[PDB]
């Protein structure tokens, strides 16, 4: 029992752990998404992708950048994470890319 | 006098269905107001036009098309070349990376991962996309024909859909490096052939080699 | 067999990272674009090791053959009633080996 | 593959060691085998299959 | 910003050894991701490493 307990224990993992950080303290993972804000008043934009690596790969939107027919996919942008210039942005800007619950359709 | 032959072919074929003022018949055509050279190129130009709905031959031939365009605009223009012929070659773009990103986000749900049909709900469906020239395609994204969202050009810019079409005309016509295609979609012809073809040989040889009784 | 030697040869050419990085490499319609370590691996191997895309189509070819052949003696057994009394356990060890493969070559692919 | 390698050895040593059923026929009997020796021609027959395959 | 910094004479004493790589100037400060690129690939070269007394 001793010798099967210490060589599976190290796999196992609380899923319900406080680990993100939110505006109203430390959440698990499967309750955030990227949407959720982070200081009680943070502007999140909803910022499209250009599939391309100038200075932007996520530019914000305006209300008449669409038609009446239009669906477009939308990500949240938080200003501070800026354009992928630095490595810093770039990083942020790629574990913005990189999240399940992250993609928006707007119609 | 293109606005005038315009008006004679359109009030011939089309007055009858949208309208005296192209304001749209509330049974049979929608408005067509809006609409710029463009639609009307593409819906003319894919036989799509004037109907009772797959591809067809056009009845209109390039100089019908372009009054019928013109008086249409006259109440989304379509590219020219500074000879004033359509655009060709010049829609094609250099970024085939940032076209084929772009193309698995916004086109690839309804059509392929390379441009093959797809099934949409309750009859429609979305066509190959082989057939389809630069300046169609073009068009096609820019007007956003039936139960296709229409892509203004301030959310997906003239160089980002030049590098679109780039990348579609490249998944359309260059050759597989592996072998025969097998239709172009997933592992469904591949076990097809794998039952119909390796199985088959495997179990004649089988047969071959051993006895029976 | 097929499955074993081929399997061998691909562990040689093959990176299992989930790493983001630039492709830049032959296949031009990809330059430029965020992958990860395995996926670049495969396109290397498909695309600049002379005789990689031919041996990893052996390789799928081999467990696709590998799925219908045992689904074929399966059949045979059962229809045949050789899974009686003195060979259930080798029955058993068969049913194993079906569920076995199945997985594997579900993480193949992957 | 080394569990599928392990329960392939087991299942072939079972087939080899509980002799190969047969088809009720002329000769044949619940307590005989009739078929062909393994040395010149079972050998050669799968040696030939295995080849026949891998082509 | 700078991983690798320029060398004059008097940066230095008699009796000092140091370390020193290939700048090139066109390679800049490591702040955007292709200079970053350049100078790791400065730093991970097995013939680059140079002693000056
Ligand atoms: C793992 C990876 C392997 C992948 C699979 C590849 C091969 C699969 C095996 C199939 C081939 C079988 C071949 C075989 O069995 O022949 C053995 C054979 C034994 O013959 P035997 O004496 O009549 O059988 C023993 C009893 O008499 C038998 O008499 P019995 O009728 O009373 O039977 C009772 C039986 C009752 O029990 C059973 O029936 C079940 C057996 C399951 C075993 C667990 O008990 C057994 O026989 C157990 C035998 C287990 C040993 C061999 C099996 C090992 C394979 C296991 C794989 C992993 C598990 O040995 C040989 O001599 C074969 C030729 C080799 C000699 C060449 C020497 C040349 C000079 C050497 C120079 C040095 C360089
Ligand atoms: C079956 C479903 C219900 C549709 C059947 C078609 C229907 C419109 C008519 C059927 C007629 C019938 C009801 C009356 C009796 C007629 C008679 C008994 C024979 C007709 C039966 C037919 C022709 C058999 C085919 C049935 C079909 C569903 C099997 C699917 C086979 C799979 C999907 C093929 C996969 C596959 C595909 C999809 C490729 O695109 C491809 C492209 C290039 C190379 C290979 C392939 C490939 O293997
Ligand atoms: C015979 C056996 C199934 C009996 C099991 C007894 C039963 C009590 C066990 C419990 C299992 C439960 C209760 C239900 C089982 C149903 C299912 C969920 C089982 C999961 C896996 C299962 C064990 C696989 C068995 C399937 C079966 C044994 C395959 C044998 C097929 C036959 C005998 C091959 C003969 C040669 C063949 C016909 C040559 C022509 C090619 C034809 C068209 C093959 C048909 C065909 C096949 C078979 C495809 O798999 C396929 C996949 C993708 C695309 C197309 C095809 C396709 O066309
Ligand atoms: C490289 C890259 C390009 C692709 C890699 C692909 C890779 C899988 C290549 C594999 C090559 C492989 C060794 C081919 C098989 C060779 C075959 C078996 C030739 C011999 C067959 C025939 C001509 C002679 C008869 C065979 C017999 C008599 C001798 C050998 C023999 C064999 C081979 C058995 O498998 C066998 C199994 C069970 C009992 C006995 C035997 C047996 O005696
Ligand atoms: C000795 C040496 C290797 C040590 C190495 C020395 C060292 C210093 C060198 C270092 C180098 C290292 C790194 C590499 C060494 C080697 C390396 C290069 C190899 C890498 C892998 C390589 C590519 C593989 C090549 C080899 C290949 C070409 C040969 C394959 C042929 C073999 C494996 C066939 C086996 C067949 C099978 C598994 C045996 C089963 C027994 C037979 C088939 C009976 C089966 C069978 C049974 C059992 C029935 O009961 C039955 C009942 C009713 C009907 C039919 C049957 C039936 O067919
Ligand atoms: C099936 C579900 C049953 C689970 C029962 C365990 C309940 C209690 C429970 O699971 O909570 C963890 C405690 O774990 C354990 O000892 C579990 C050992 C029990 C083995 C079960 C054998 C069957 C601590 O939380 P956490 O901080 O996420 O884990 C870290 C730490 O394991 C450790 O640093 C390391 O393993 C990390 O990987 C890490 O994730
Ligand atoms: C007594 C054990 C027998 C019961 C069977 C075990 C069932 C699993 C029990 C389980 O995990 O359920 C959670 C409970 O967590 C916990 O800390 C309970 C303590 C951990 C117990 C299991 C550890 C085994 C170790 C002690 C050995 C629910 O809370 P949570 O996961 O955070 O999800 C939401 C948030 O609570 C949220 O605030 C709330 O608003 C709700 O929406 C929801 O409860
Ligand atoms: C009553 C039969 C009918 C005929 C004849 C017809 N149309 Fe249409 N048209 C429709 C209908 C219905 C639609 C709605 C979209 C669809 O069905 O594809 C449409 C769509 C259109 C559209 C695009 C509408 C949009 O929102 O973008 C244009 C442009 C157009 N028609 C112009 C024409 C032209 C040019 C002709 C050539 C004479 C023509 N119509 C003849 C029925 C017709
Ligand atoms: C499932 C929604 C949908 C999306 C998203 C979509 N398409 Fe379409 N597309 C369609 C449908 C449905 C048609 C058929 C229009 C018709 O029949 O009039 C079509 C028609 C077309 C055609 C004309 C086909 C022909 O035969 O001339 C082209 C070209 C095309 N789409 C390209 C694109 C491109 C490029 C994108 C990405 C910007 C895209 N589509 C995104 C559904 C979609
Ligand atoms: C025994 C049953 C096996 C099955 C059913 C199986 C199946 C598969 C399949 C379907 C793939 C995807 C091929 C592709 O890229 O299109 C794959 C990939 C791979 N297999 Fe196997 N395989 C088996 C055994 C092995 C073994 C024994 C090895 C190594 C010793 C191996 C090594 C690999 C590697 C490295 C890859 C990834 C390389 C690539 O995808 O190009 N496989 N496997």
């Amino acid at each position: 029992l001793g010798t099967l307990v210490a060589f599976a224990g190290g796999l196992i993992k609380n899923p319900w752990k406080p680990v993100v950080p939110t505006a109203e303290g430390k959440k698990a993972v499967l309750w955030t998404s990227g949407w959720t804000p982070r200081y009680q008043g943070e502007t999140i934009y909803l910022a499209r992708a250009t599939g391309t690596e100038d200075g932007p790969p996520f530019i914000k939107m305006r209300p008449e950048d669409m038609d009446a027919g239009g669906m477009e996919t939308v990500f949240p942008w938080r200003e501070s994470d800026g354009d992928g210039t630095t490595v810093e942005s770039h990083h942020k800007l790629q574990e913005i890319a990189m999240g399940i619950r992250n993609p928006v359709m707007l119609i | 006098a293109l606005l005038r032959t315009g008006k004679q072919l359109f009030d011939t074929s089309c007055v009858s269905c949208h309208g005296a003022n192209l304001q749209g018949v509330p049974d049979h055509g929608p408005s067509l107001i809006g609409v710029g050279e463009a639609a009307v190129y593409f819906q003319v130009s894919t036989g799509r036009m004037p109907a009772m709905a797959p591809r067809k031959d056009p009845i209109f031939d390039e100089a019908q098309i372009d009054a019928i365009g013109a008086y249409v605009q006259a109440n989304p223009t379509v590219v020219r070349n500074p000879d004033g012929s359509i655009a060709t070659q010049s829609l094609r773009g250099n970024d085939l990376g940032r076209g084929g990103d772009l193309f698995r986000l916004n086109c690839a749900s309804c059509h392929n991962f390379t441009g093959k049909g797809g099934a949409l709900s309750s009859g429609k469906y979305a066509p190959d996309l082989a057939p389809a020239n630069e300046q169609q395609i073009l068009t096609a994204m820019l007007t956003g024909p039936q139960n296709m969202p229409k892509f203004s050009n301030r959310q997906l810019s003239f160089e980002a859909k030049k590098d679109i079409i780039a990348y579609v005309k490249v998944a359309t016509e260059a050759r597989q490096p592996g072998g025969y295609l097998l239709g172009g979609f997933g592992p469904a012809p591949e076990g097809m052939a794998m039952w119909i073809i390796g199985m088959v040989a495997a179990i004649g040889l089988a047969l071959w080699i051993g006895a029976r009784s | 067999v097929v499955l074993l030697i081929t399997g061998v040869y691909l562990t040689l050419f093959f990176d299992p990272s989930m790493v983001d990085v630039t492709y830049n490499g032959v296949y031009q319609p990809l330059r430029g674009v965020e992958m990860s370590r395995a996926y670049q691996s495969a396109l290397d191997i498909s695309f600049e090791v002379r005789g990689g895309l031919f041996v990893r189509q052996i390789h799928h070819w081999a467990a696709l053959m590998f799925a219908a052949a045992i689904m074929v003696h399966l059949a045979r057994i059962f229809f045949t009633g050789a899974f009686r009394r003195p060979r259930e356990t080798n029955w058993v060890i068969g049913s194993l080996l079906l569920i076995l493969a199945m997985f594997e070559g579900y993480f193949g692919y992957s | 593959p080394g569990i599928i390698l392990a329960l392939i050895g087991l299942h072939l040593a079972l087939v080899w060691f509980q002799k190969h059923t047969q088809f009720p026929g002329p000769g044949r009997t619940e307590h005989n085998v009739v078929g062909v020796r393994v040395m010149p021609v079972f050998a050669f027959k799968s040696g030939a299959f295995f080849a026949a395959i891998v082509g």
